[PDB]
């Protein structure tokens, strides 16, 4: 088989070190233009390095000096050493057999890199009530302040799904996460059915269901 | 007796530069001020040699290079560059003793639709020694599975295009290059400058 | 550098369109040029390379064409696996090297404007001394939407963060949040909280509204 699979990704602080690995079959790595590019979140692809047949390496500019990539021709494996990590590194990144004219036709499944100094933490859950005032109304919970990515979100358990937007999360500047789950329901339901969202945060083993009811 | 530069930086056809031409310059007077007065060239640049002497030196033989490549690769005509052109194409020795000229030949080597003649290697297993000349067509084999001489999936035709369009940046352009490198042996020296 | 530009950022087709997307090179570089596909969570996937050369077992339908500045990947015949980002690259292994920003390609529907709502902050966050208020746009198309804060009638600017659903797999819409954040001092500084929702959807803008206790 054709393929690229790769590993090695993970939380690290800023300034720390990390190596990804990118093993390959149906192609020999040493023969071939060998390239890492990353794609941070809701961002587009960048070119991070290439190494040539012959052993030339190169680099991004914003890489440059920090970075290494390598190979190991015993293994068939591509290597990237990421040195004097920073926030800004955060990405997925994805080895590829490159062929400059003929482009890059093989990529690996992509490994997930995160830097921060932010501390593990479990989200606070605060409720988005139904305003007071078709007879529709929104209801919701506010995750917020929690790190690292992912929290899931249910309603009741899961017998509620229809009618369910869970954001995708934004990075405050603090560093922590913070995501918003809303659902539409019938006004009429709001005196009889209750409404609780299940959050679950594995990374801090942190699971809480927060009941959401009208305010007064 | 005069050196045939001439024959060299006016050629009207220039070389890939994977089948890079090489001219033996020897037995001959040198008058270098081509190179100096004019200021048509945007390259010139002497390494282990003054460029403003180069008419009172003498020297065993001459050897003057001379090829077409892209602007951007230019940089790579230099003792201990790396890149497409100086791994798999031309490559230059560390203790390199000469000079690289180059000038733009956007007008001369671009052809509108491409023009096709001027091709670089692309692909090679390892880097080339200073001053080795690959001329091989061989498909390039990126694989386990041999070749036999298709192309296709990890076999490659080992040459590339540049389709010089007038259109393209000047990075992107065509350059033509000479190099010429001087030898000084425990030999007869035959190339000397005037007088 | 040469920059590499995609057009557009977003662009809306129904199943069996003919659709092309647009790569303009800030400067001429042949047909040096590759078209890549790629679908949420998954790596890319090299459509064409040399401009118009398309990758083997890719199928017929993808056609590039251009050289020099203008290149252009044309889908002849939209099928539902086609709705992805797509990038263009310039085709030289040697730094700089360069992508295009990517343009997503998404399922058209008809215009659907959307339903806003307004949250408070919770008491019990208040209590922590942080007041997040949420401004949520429910069920609306296109895409492109203003959400505009105001703070006792003055417009907020670089104290909110917001987010966008993927559109949904059976209506097509689009959900928006929209938080701002303040400390509980300046929250409780004000009165009149206010987001004034502008889409193509609406006649003219719709505010939704709460003053600060009740
Ligand atoms: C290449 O050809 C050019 C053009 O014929 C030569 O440049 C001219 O040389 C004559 C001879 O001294 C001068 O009178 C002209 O003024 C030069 N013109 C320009 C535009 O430079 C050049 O010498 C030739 N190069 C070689 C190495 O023979
Ligand atoms: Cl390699
Ligand atoms: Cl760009
Ligand atoms: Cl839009
Ligand atoms: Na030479």
């Amino acid at each position: 088989e054709v393929q690229l699979v790769e590993s090695g990704g993970g939380l690290i602080q800023p300034g720390g070190s990390l190596r990804l690995s990118c093993a390959a079959s149906g192609f020999t790595v040493s023969r071939n233009y060998m390239s890492w590019v990353r794609q941070a979140p809701g961002k587009g692809l960048e070119w991070v390095s290439v190494i040539y047949s012959g052993g030339s390496t190169f680099y991004a500019d914003s890489v440059k000096g920090r970075f290494t990539i390598s190979r190991d021709n015993s293994k068939n494996t591509l290597y990237l050493q990421m040195n004097s990590l920073r926030a800004e590194d955060t990405a997925v990144y994805y080895c590829a057999r490159d062929g400059d004219y003929y482009g890059m036709d093989v990529w690996g499944q992509g490994t997930t890199v995160t830097v921060s100094s932010a501390s593990t933490k479990g989200p606070s859950v605060f409720p988005l009530a139904p305003s007071s005032k078709g007879g529709t109304a929104a209801l919701g919970c506010l995750v917020k302040d929690y790190f690292p990515e992912p929290v899931t979100v249910s309603w009741n358990s899961g017998a509620l799904t229809s009618g369910v937007h869970t954001f995708p999360a934004v990075l405050q500047s603090s560093g922590l996460y913070s995501l918003s789950s809303v659902v539409t329901v019938p006004s009429s339901s709001l005196g009889t059915q209750t409404y609780i969202c299940n959050v679950n945060h594995k990374p801090s083993n942190t699971k809480v269901d927060k009941r959401v009811e009208p305010k007064s | 007796n005069l050196c045939p530069f001439g024959e060299v930086f006016n050629a009207t056809r220039f070389a890939s530069v994977y089948a890079w031409n090489r001219k033996r310059i020897s037995n001959c007077v040198a008058d270098y001020s081509f190179l100096y007065n004019s200021a048509s060239f945007s390259t010139f640049k002497c390494y282990g040699v003054s460029p403003t002497k180069l008419n009172d030196l003498c020297f065993t033989n001459v050897y003057a290079d001379s090829f077409v490549i892209r602007g951007d690769e230019v940089r790579q005509i230099a003792p201990g560059q790396t890149g497409k052109i100086a791994d798999y194409n031309y490559k230059l020795p560390d203790d390199f003793t000469g000079c690289v000229i180059a000038w733009n030949s956007n007008n001369l080597d671009s052809k509108v639709g491409g023009n096709y003649n001027y091709l670089y290697r692309l692909f090679r297993k390892s880097n080339l020694k200073p001053f080795e000349r690959d001329i091989s067509t061989e498909i390039y084999q990126a694989g386990s599975t041999p070749c036999n001489g298709v192309e296709g999936f990890n076999c490659y035709f080992p040459l590339q295009s540049y389709g010089f369009q007038p259109t393209n940046g000047v990075g992107y352009q065509p350059y033509r290059v000479v190099v010429l490198s001087f030898e000084l042996l425990h030999a007869p020296a035959t190339v000397c400058g005037p007088k | 550098d040469i920059q590499m530009t995609q057009s557009p950022s977003f662009l809306s087709a129904s199943v069996g369109d003919r659709v092309t997307i647009t790569c303009r090179a800030s400067q001429g570089i042949s047909s040096f040029l590759a078209w890549y596909q790629q679908k949420p969570g998954k790596a890319p996937k090299l459509l064409i390379y040399g401009a118009s050369t398309l990758q083997s077992g890719v199928t017929s339908r993808f056609s590039g064409s251009g050289s020099g500045t203008e290149f252009t990947l044309t889908i002849s015949s939209l099928q539902p696996e086609d709705f992805a980002t797509y990038y263009c690259q310039r085709l030289d292994s040697y730094p700089p090297i360069t992508f295009g920003q990517g343009t997503r390609l998404e399922i058209k529907r008809t215009v659907a404007a959307p339903s806003v709502f307004i949250f408070p902050p919770s008491d019990e966050q208040l209590k922590s001394g942080t007041a997040s208020v949420v401004c949520l746009l429910n069920n609306f198309y296109p895409r492109e939407a203003k959400v505009q804060w105001k703070v006792d009638n003055a417009l907020q600017s670089g104290n909110s963060q917001e987010s966008v659903t993927e559109q949904d797999s059976k209506d097509s819409t689009y959900s928006l949040s929209s938080t701002l954040t303040l400390s509980k001092a300046d929250y409780e500084k004000h009165k009149v909280y206010a987001c004034e929702v502008t889409h193509q959807g609406l006649s003219s803008p719709v505010t939704k509204s709460f003053n600060r206790g009740e």
